[PDB]
Parts: structure tokens; C-alpha cells; sequence
């Protein structure tokens, strides 16, 4: 029936809060949960968690993952979770700047990859920050 | 002879018989406009043969490269060629392959080509008819023998004459407005199949020599 | 009519296929 | 057999005009 | 009367029956086509000419029924 | 009048087969192409002009039928 | 006497295949761009304009045939 | 005899057909579209008019044979 | 006598086919509908709206055929 | 002794299409029903509802057949 | 004498289509069925009921073909 | 007469088609069991019974028409 | 005469389709079904069992039209 | 006669859908078969006997159209 | 006289289905096996004995045609 | 004459059946190789020689047919 | 008369049917084996050994209706 | 009168059936060909002679075709 929805990091967990509604990308696209899904898992490619407990959707951003699906719970293992509200939009936005300057320079196979992979979480710090 | 046919292919073998003094004519280290095209085709006729025929390529470059520069200027002369006015009692006047005599002997070329690669470089008493590998596969070497010279060349002749006669029954109805996305495909698919004899040719010489 | 639109693409046809070879010529002359 | 003489005929056509083309 | 019958309809079925390989052969093409152009989007004009070019080679099969078509509706030398 | 009863005939059934093949085609390479948009959206303007252009690329071969059809009809010399 | 005998057989076959082809068409096309929209909800505005004109593209390769069917039905210059 | 008689198989096999192409069609189009609400529970909003519109531009094939249908059974212009 | 021969045969092939096509329609349909709502009952009475308003219009098709073979059997105007 | 010569024919195509279409369409949705039913058991008795009202939507499609299959055979006019 | 001659093989039509539309019906819908079976090893028997209900609705298309088929062959009305 | 030789042909279409269509049902049937089988293997006695069961419901439509050719055949109440 | 031809074509075809049907049916089902033996080699035995289970109800179906046919081979009542 | 040709028409059909049959019947089975053998190593000792006992089942079902074809041809009660 | 004739033609067509079936069937079981083959070089052995008998199996499919369009031919025992 | 008639059906069908095999082939094969190159786009030349010479041997299927086509119509060595 | 029409109509259709089932069978075994070199390019060898053979048997399964066109037209027992 | 008329159907009918297997068998073949080609571009100079023979091989069940139909062209002996 109801779920849990914990977000936990290399280092700890960022939430632990039992939620509504989660709407989190894949590397499919997107998949939506509301209180006891079927049991999945689902690989979680770097987009936005926007978290509609029931009067607040806050953005969450993740720079990629898993995600467990399962019954009365939602594990979200990713390498970095930041809320959407805490970054700040000027900078988040020099700092897309500076990462598709990045792509642009980077020529290089092994620089461009890297730098692709930069430029979508900067990107993705960006919609996160003024939303 | 088949006059209809031989009349027309009479020019166009003048055609390839100044091409053959084009050689002797202008020499150009670096090749401007219309040479440079000779120099990649030549760059081409390397890349098939030295791909499907093997070793012996540079011997072999003549006799591929004649009939892939030849059914493109048949393309040419079926095509390109100004011939609405022109009126012949013997006949169309479409190509040199308007007649199924012209690609039997590019085949029994062809055929007697890998035939005298096979037996030359491999031994005379048996070549890669002999039923080596399985010696219950004699009806894999009477039914390849058998298809492929008349089929090798039914592949572009088909192709060819049936442009030849479409672009006319076109015209017959409609004028020239209509059948020009015909030209189009023509023009682009001929040379095609030119390409598409020329490295069977190849292949047929690779099987020969391994 | 229609021939001479045939006849004027391809002359275009012709000249971009000697244009590219000019310059793989160039690339050799470089 | 009138269509295997025009291909022997033009079978020899093609072997001496390639050969005096295609070698120089 | 009975043999013109026979052309016209023969003119019809030409093409009624030659038609109907091309559109889902055009309809495959292009649709792995543009889902490579979503995949990428450098390799776009490489997948477009090579798509054209089979598209201009599928053309060329329907256009053979459509020329024998005429040929049975006007130029035919049976009638 | 025979001839007249087969060409009708002739006419309908060459549009209609004309129609089926397309029919099946350009579903098939919209929808990959409509599945394909969504995920870059860059791409999207330079996929347009290959859809409309591949999409008419396979109305030609209905058009075809269709000028079939008006030799078959309107513009008919055997009846 | 069998001119518009014919007719209205050719007619309804006609109508028919036209209406076979594209149906199933128009169904995986539609089917693959909701399944487009359901990926990414973003993808609303972008799919919308042109899933509409493919689905006319479309209706245009069945509208040739209907054409042809209600002339076939009124526009009878034979009978 | 052969006019009222011959008219009407050709209608019923007109709507048939109708109903043939589209039945299958919608089927699947509607079927990508329910599993995209289950996939995405709340883009019902975007899926609606969606679904909707695809699924009355299929109707059109069949709305096109039911119009040649009562075309033929109460509006015919030849008996 | 032969007239209501022909369109009892008629009436007969109309509501064939029109059973035969929207059968694999509502089939595929429902069927992504049920294991899509299965998967996630999350949104189960709200995709039941759109699936009944899917089966409403994937039972028109069947409808009018219906409809105009009951026009045939009973509202003859030619017999 | 013509009319019901005719009115088998068309009543015996009628229920065999009927039974052809909707059955391996209700095959498919209750397949995938089931199918979906062991990954959420607790809502089985809920989705069954669904089930219920999609299959009775499918079997009206075979009804619709057998009534008209049914009327050629007592309730014709004709005979 | 013509009439019941020409009944039986409308009737043979009937049931024959009538065993083999259900067949694969109930074929792909057990089949599911016995694929949610092996995915929980415990729900078997709330699967068999669904499942039981299902194939009841399938073979419902083929009684009917059947009881029309008795109707027809023993119970023949008009002979 | 006719009427033996057109009850005959009946019957051997009515098998024919019949030993046709449960015979695919029955393959995906019994494949999908063994596959079910396999990954999950403690399920064996429940599988039996379901297997057999659906089997036994999908052996009703060719039993229906082996015994409707049987009275065809044997039972001819007409001759 | 007409009931000694009409007899063994009757037979000819029962057998045709009668040995059609069966033959996919069984192909799909050992396709799955070493498909599963390879997923798991520890019950083969208990495979062997439900799997010449269903293969002897499938030969049921072949044994039916074989029996119809030689009953209007050597055993016939209509001569 | 006749009675000649329709008996031998009879068998060439027979044996040929006999063949057609268990021909993608083997066909797909013994493709999984060698599927399987590849994919398990250990497993050749045991799959070559269910294999081949399913290609005998399988085989059986088309040496009955080939006794049909026999006693059609040579032992036919009719001639 | 027409004996013959018919006799050719069956054995015709006896020995296109006895080609197409088994060609199928052949290239899915040799297709499955290179694929197969992609796990291990050294079980090449155990691939292609197993299925040159199965092929073999096959053969004997379309040999049965082929000894029946002889038996049509040469020992035609009718005429 | 009727050799006229005859000869024209076939001159009209002969590319009608030729030209639907490689249209599915093209389309597969031009939709993998442009999913190719836009998956490795420097691989455009060593997949477009392959493609291209595959597509040429398909040219030369469809044009087996044509070639008859035309010398049926033209220097027809009967007619 | 009718015998050389009948004999050479077989004569042409044994051919044109005999290619059908071997035409996508070697395919598929191509593709199949292709895709198999991609993993292991050396045992390329080893998948060829098994193709070749393989495609020596599905050459004989169209050889063999060829066999019967060449015995149908120089061969011939009956004229 | 109807020999060369049976002639000349049986020749187009052949090479127009000729082209359906192998015109989509091609197609799979070189679609997967170049895919493995795509995947990895090195074994490609080994690729493409695999798929040039399986080429021959195909085109050869199209040669058959095209050479029965020539046969009855030029060298016919029943006319």
C-alpha cells in the first residue's frame, strides 16, 4: 500500500520521508509511482525528481542512478542528490555556460564524452535551480 | 548481324576508341576538371580488384575496367544523348545493349576469364569444380557452372534494355515532361549495376585464385 | 524544353563531381 | 545459332578493343 | 471489344499489383532512418542520402508498373 | 461497353491497391519518427523536412495510381 | 447496362482497400506517438502539429481513393 | 436485376472493408495509448484530446464507407 | 429474387467483416490497457473512463455496419 | 426457393468472420490480463471489473453477427 | 433440393471458422495465463478463475456458430 | 444429386479449417507451458491441471467440428 | 460419379488442411519447449511427461479429419 | 473422368499442405532444438532424444496426407 | 484428355507447397543454428549432425511431393 | 485473338507478382544499414557498398518480370 | 489441346510456386549466420561450412520443383 | 488458339512468383549483415563474400523462374 521514499548517496541518505507521488527519468524515459507499484526496478538516467508530496512538488535533481520500485518502498541510489531550491540560478546558469563551452573546446573523444556527461548534469542543475 | 543494335554500338565504340587516345592526349600530374574523374575511376577499378580478385589484379584492371567504363558510356548513349529528332527504319535507337548478345559475351568474357585464372595459377587437370571438400557436391559445380555467365549477365541486361524500351513507351503517351524521374533512376541505378558485374567479375577471379 | 533542364543539371552534376576531385587533387598537390 | 554468332562476334569486338584501350 | 478489355484491365492490375511492396519498404526505411537521426545528430545527412538513394531505387519498381500500365492503355501493339 | 465495364473496374482496384502499401508504410515511418522526436529536441526541425519529404515520397506512388486512374477515366481512347 | 454494372462493384472494392491500408497505418503511427507523449510529458507542444500532419498525409492517400469512388458513383461520363 | 442486385454486395463489402483497416488500426493506437496512461498516471490531460482526435481520424475511413453505403441505398443515381 | 438474393448476401459480408476487424481492435487494445493497469492499479478507475470511451468508438465501426445490414434485411427500397 | 438458396450463405459467412475476429481478440486482452494479474494480486477481484465490461464489449461484436445470422434465417421478409 | 444442398456448405463455413478464431484466442490466452502462473508460484488457483471465466467468453463465439450450425442442419427451418 | 456433394465438401471443409485454427492455439498453449515449466520449476501439479484444463477447452472447438461433419456425414436427415 | 468425386476432393482437402494446422501448432510447441529444457536440464523427465501430454492432444486433431476421410473414402453412405 | 481428377487433385493438394505444415512445424522446433544444444554444453545427450521424438510426432503428421496420397492414387474404391 | 491434364496440374502444385513449407522451415532451424553457434566454436559438431538429420526430416517433407508429382507424371495409372 | 487476351493478363500480372518481395526486402535492408550509419558514422562507405550491391541483386529480381513483361508486349515471338 | 494448356500452366506455376518457402529460408540462415560472425569473425569458417551445406539442401528443396518443370516440359509421357 | 495462351500465362505467373521469397529472404540477410558490419567494422572484408554467396545462392531461385518462363517463350514445345 503505502511506500517509502529514500534517497541514499555514496556517502548517506538525503530522504527518508514516505511520499505521494515521485515522477522520476529513466534512461527509457520517464515512470510515474503512486502508493504501491507492482514490484520494479528501473535505471534512473540524470533528470529531475519532481516530488509531488501532496501540496508541495519540489524538484530534486539526481546525476544519475537505480531505483527499486518494489513493495512499500522506493530506494533511489544515485551518486549525488541535491534539491532543486538550493542552487542558485545565476550561477547555475554560467555554469551551463561554461559546460557547453566545454563541449565546445572538447574535441578530444575521451574530453567530449566527458564533457557531454558535464554539460547534461550542468544543464540539469540549471532546471532544477530557477523551478 | 543484328543490325539495330550494331549500328548505334558502332558509335559508341568510336566513343571508347577516342577515349583510349583521351590517355595519350593531355598529361596532367595533377589532374584538373574531367581528368581528376579519370584518376578516380582508375582509383576505383583498384579498390574492386584489389578487394575480390586478389594478387593478379593489375592484368585483370583491363578487362574489368572495359566493360565498367563501357556500360557507363552505354548509359551514356541510352540516356544522355540527345535522340528525340532521329528516325531509323531498322529499329530503336537505344543502346549498344539493347541486345542480348552484347552481355552473353561480357559473361563468356568474364567466364573464360576466371576459367583461365583457375587453370593457369591452379593446377590444369582440376580446378575449383573438383569435388573437394564434400565429394558428394557435384550438383553445387554443374549448377553454379551452369548459372553463372547467362545470369551474371541477365543482372544488368534486364535492368538496361528495360530502360531502353521504357523511356520510349513513356514518350509514346506522354511527352518528355513525365519521364524524366525515369531518367533519373536510370542514370543513377546503370552505373550501379556497371559496378555490380564489375566486382562479380572480381569475385568470381578471387575464387578462381584461391 | 525538359532536355534542356536535363542537360543543364547534369552539366551541374558533372561539375560538382569534377570539383570533388579537384580537390582530393589538391589534398595530393598539399 | 544466330544469336550465339553475334555474341562470338562481339565477344572478339570487345577482346581486341579492350586489349588496345586498356593496355596504354 | 474482348482484347482492348483485356488490356485495360490488364493496365489496372499491372499497378495494383506492383504497388503495394514500396510503401512499407519506404515506411521501414525511414523509420529506422529517423530513429537513427534521434540516436545522433551528426550522422543525419549520411542516413539522408543513403535513404534517398534506396527511396529513388524503390521508386523505380512502381514506375516499371506504372510505364506498362500505359503501355497497356494507349501504346499497345495488340490492339 | 465491355471495355467500358473493365476499366472502371481497372481503375478502382489500381487506386485501391495503390493506397493499401503506402497505407502500411507511412504509419510505420511517422510513428518511429514521432517516437524519435521526443527525445532530442534539436532534432526536431532537421527530422520535419526528412518525414514530409520521405511521407511524399510515398504519396508518389498513390499519385501514380491516381494519374492511372484519370487515363482510365476521363481521358479514355478504347471506348 | 454493365458499364454502371461494374461501376458500383469497382466503387466499393475500391473504397474498401483504401479504407484497409491506412487504417492500420494511422493505428501504428498514433500508437507510437502517445507512446512518444507518455515518455515525456515536455513532449506535448512538440509531437502535436506534427503527429496531426502525418495523420493528414495520411487522409490524403485514402482521400484519392474516395474521390475516385463517389465519382465512380455520380461523375460517370460513360453511363 | 443486375443494377439493384450487383449494387448492394459492393456496398456491404464498402463498409466491411471500413471496418476492417480501422478496426485494427484503432485497436493498436488505442492500445499504446492506455499502456501510456499506465505508464505516466497523470498526462491524462495531454492524452485526451490526443487519443480522441487520432481515434476520430480513423473513424473518418469507416464515416467514408458508411456515406458511400447509404450513397448507394437510398441516393442512387443510376436505378 | 435475385435482388434479395444479392443483398442478403450483402448484409451477410457487411457485418463479417465489420466483426472481424474491431475484434483484434478491442483485443490489442484492452489487452495493453489490463497489463499496463495490472503493472500499476495506481490510476485504475481514471484509465477505465478512457477505456470505455475507447470500446465506444471501436464499436461504431461495428455499429454501422449493423445498422446498414439491418437497412438491407428489413428497409429494402429496391425489393 | 432463391432467396433462401442465398440467405444461408450469408447468415453461415456472418457467424464464422464473427467468431474468427473477436476471438483471438479477447485471446490477446484476456491474455495479457492474467498475464498482468500474478504482478499485483490484491487488486485482481478490481481489475477483473475492467476484464468483465471489455470482454462483454467484445462478445456484443460476435452477437452483432449472430443476430443478423439469426434474422436471415426466421425473420426475413423475402422468403 | 438447391436450398439444402446450398446449406450445408454455408454451415460447414461457419463452424469451421467458427473452431478456429477461439482456437487461437483461447491459445495466446492461456498461454499468458500459465506465464503468470510460472511467475507467481502461489496466486494459481485466483489465476485459474480468471482464467476459467476467459475461456468460457471465448468459446461462447463458437456455440454460437454451433447452435446456428444445428439450427440449420437438424432443426432446419425453411426445409 | 447435389445435395450428398455439397454436404461432403462441407464436411470436409468444416474439418480442414477446424484441425487448422485450435491446432496453432494449442502450440502457443503448450509452448508457453513448458517455457513456464522451466524458469520456475515447484509449480509442476498446479501447471498440469491448468494446462489440461485450457487444453481440454481448446479441444471443444475441433470436437464441435469433427461431430458436426460426423452428422453431415452419417446422420443426413435431408437424404 | 458426382458423390464418388465430391467424396474423396472432400477427403483430399480434409487431410490438406486437417495435416496444416497440426504441423505449426507442434512446431512452436517443441521450439518452447527445448527452449525451456535448456533453461532448465534438471527435469527433463518431467518435461517428457506434460510435453507428450500435449503432443498426443494435439495428434487427436489429425486423427479426427483422417477418420472423416477415410469414412468418405471406404465406409461411405451417400453411395 | 472426373472421377479421376478430382481424386488426383485431392492428393497433390494433400501432400502439399501436409508438407507446408510441419515444414515451419520442424522448422522452428529444430531451430530452438539447436538453440539449446548450443546454449548447454552438457545438455546434447538429452535434447537429441526429445528432439527427435518431437520431429516423429511431427513427421506423423504429414505421412498421413502422404497414405491419403497412396490410397487416393492406387486404391481407390471409386475407379 | 482432361484426365491428365488435372493430373499435372496437381502434381504442380504439389510440389510448390512441398518446396515453400520446407523451404521455411529449413531456413529458420539453419538460421537458429548460426546463431546458436555464437556461445562456442567446438560444439559445431553436435549443431551440424543434429541438424543435417533434421534437415534430412525436412527433405523428406518435399521429397513426398516430388515422388507424388511423379507418380502423377510418369506412372499415371489413370490414364 | 484470345492468345491476344491471354497474353496481355499475363503481361500485365507478370511485374504486378514480382515487385512486392524485394519491396519488404529494401525496406529492411535500407532501415538497418541507415540505423548503422547513424550508429557508427564513419562506416558510411563500408556499409553503402554492401547495401548498395545488395540492392542491385534485388533490382535484378523485379526485373526478371519486367524483362518478360516487355517481351511479351513487344517482340512477342507468339503474338 | 487442353492437355498442352493444362501441362504447361503447371509447367509454369510449379517454378513460379517453388521458390517461395526456400527464398526466405536462406535468408533468414544468412542473416542468422552474419550476425553470428560478428561475435567470432575467425570461426567464420566453421559458421560457412554449415551455411553452404545448408544452403546445398535448400537449393535442392527449389531444384526439385524445377525437377518436375523440366520432366513437365521436354519429358513429357502424355503428348 | 489457347495453347501459347496457357503458355505465356504460365511464364509471367512464374517469374512473377519467383521474386517473393528471396526478394524479402535479401533483404533479412543483408539487413543483419550490415548491422554485424555497423557493429564492429573490421570483419567486413570477410562479411561481405558471405553475403554475396548467400546473394547467389537466392538470386538462383529467381534465375529458376526467369529461365522456366523464357523456355516457354522462345523454346516451347507444346505450341
Amino acid at each position: 500500500m503505502t511506500l517509502n521514499l529514500c534517497v541514499l548517496t555514496p556517502n548517506r541518505s538525503i530522504w527518508n520521508s514516505e511520499v505521494k507521488e515521485i515522477i522520476l527519468s529513466t534512461n527509457s524515459g520517464q515512470i510515474g509511482v503512486l502508493p504501491n507499484h507492482a514490484p520494479t526496478a528501473t535505471a534512473v538516467d540524470i533528470g529531475i525528481l519532481r516530488i509531488r508530496l501532496n501540496d508541495q512538488w519540489l524538484t530534486l535533481a539526481l546525476m544519475g542512478g537505480f531505483a527499486r520500485i518494489g513493495n512499500n518502498e522506493i530506494t533511489i541510489l544515485v551518486n549525488d542528490a541535491e534539491r532543486g531550491s538550493d542552487i542558485d540560478p545565476q550561477e547555475a546558469q554560467q555554469t551551463l555556460e561554461i559546460a557547453e563551452a566545454n563541449l565546445r573546446k572538447a574535441e578530444g573523444k575521451r574530453q567530449k564524452i566527458e564533457a557531454n556527461l558535464a554539460l547534461r548534469r550542468a544543464r540539469t542543475r540549471v532546471e532544477a535551480s530557477n523551478t | 548481324i543484328h543490325g539495330q543494335v550494331l549500328i548505334t554500338s558502332w558509335v559508341v565504340i568510336a566513343i571508347l576508341l577516342g577515349s583510349a587516345a583521351i590517355a595519350v592526349r593531355s598529361p596532367q600530374t595533377i589532374p584538373t576538371g574531367g581528368q581528376n574523374f579519370f584518376e578516380y575511376v582508375l582509383e576505383f577499378i583498384r579498390d574492386v580488384s584489389k578487394t575480390q580478385i586478389g594478387e593478379e589484379y593489375r592484368p585483370w584492371v583491363p578487362f574489368i575496367g572495359t566493360m565498367f567504363l563501357f556500360i557507363f558510356v552505354s548509359n551514356w548513349s541510352g540516356a544522355l544523348l540527345p535522340w528525340k529528332i532521329i528516325q531509323l527504319p531498322h529499329g530503336e535507337l537505344a543502346a549498344p545493349t539493347n541486345d542480348i548478345n552484347t552481355t552473353v559475351a561480357l559473361a563468356l568474357l568474364t567466364s573464360v576469364a576466371y576459367f583461365y585464372a583457375g587453370l593457369t595459377k591452379k593446377g590444369l587437370g582440376y580446378f575449383g569444380k573438383y569435388i573437394q571438400p564434400t565429394p558428394i557436391l557435384l550438383p553445387i559445380n554443374i549448377l553454379e557452372d551452369f548459372t553463372k555467365p547467362l545470369s551474371l549477365s541477365f543482372r544488368l541486361f534486364g535492368n538496361i534494355l528495360a530502360d531502353e524500351l521504357v523511356v520510349v513507351v513513356l514518350v509514346s503517351l506522354v511527352p518528355l515532361v513525365v519521364p524524366i524521374p525515369v531518367m533519373f533512376l536510370g542514370l543513377f541505378t546503370s552505373g550501379i549495376q556497371a559496378l555490380i558485374f564489375a566486382t562479380l567479375a572480381a569475385a568470381y577471379i578471387g575464387e578462381s585464385l584461391e | 524544353n525538359l532536355s534542356v533542364v536535363l542537360g543543364v543539371l547534369i552539366f551541374f552534376g558533372k561539375g560538382v563531381l569534377s570539383d570533388l576531385l579537384d580537390n582530393r587533387k589538391q589534398r595530393i598537390l598539399n | 545459332l544466330t544469336l550465339p554468332i553475334i555474341m562470338a562476334e562481339f565477344l572478339f569486338l570487345m577482346f581486341a578493343l579492350d586489349k588496345i584501350y586498356y593496355t596504354p | 471489344p474482348l482484347i482492348a478489355a483485356a488490356s485495360v484491365i490488364a493496365a489496372g492490375l499491372a499497378v495494383g499489383l506492383a504497388s503495394i511492396g514500396p510503401g512499407v519498404g519506404q515506411g521501414t526505411a525511414a523509420g529506422q532512418a529517423v530513429e537513427g537521426i534521434a540516436r545522433q545528430p551528426e550522422a543525419e545527412g549520411k542516413i539522408r542520402g543513403t535513404l534517398l538513394l534506396s527511396l529513388a531505387f524503390m521508386e523505380a519498381l512502381t514506375i516499371y508498373g506504372l510505364v506498362v500500365a500505359l503501355a497497356l492503355l494507349f501504346a499497345n501493339p495488340f490492339v
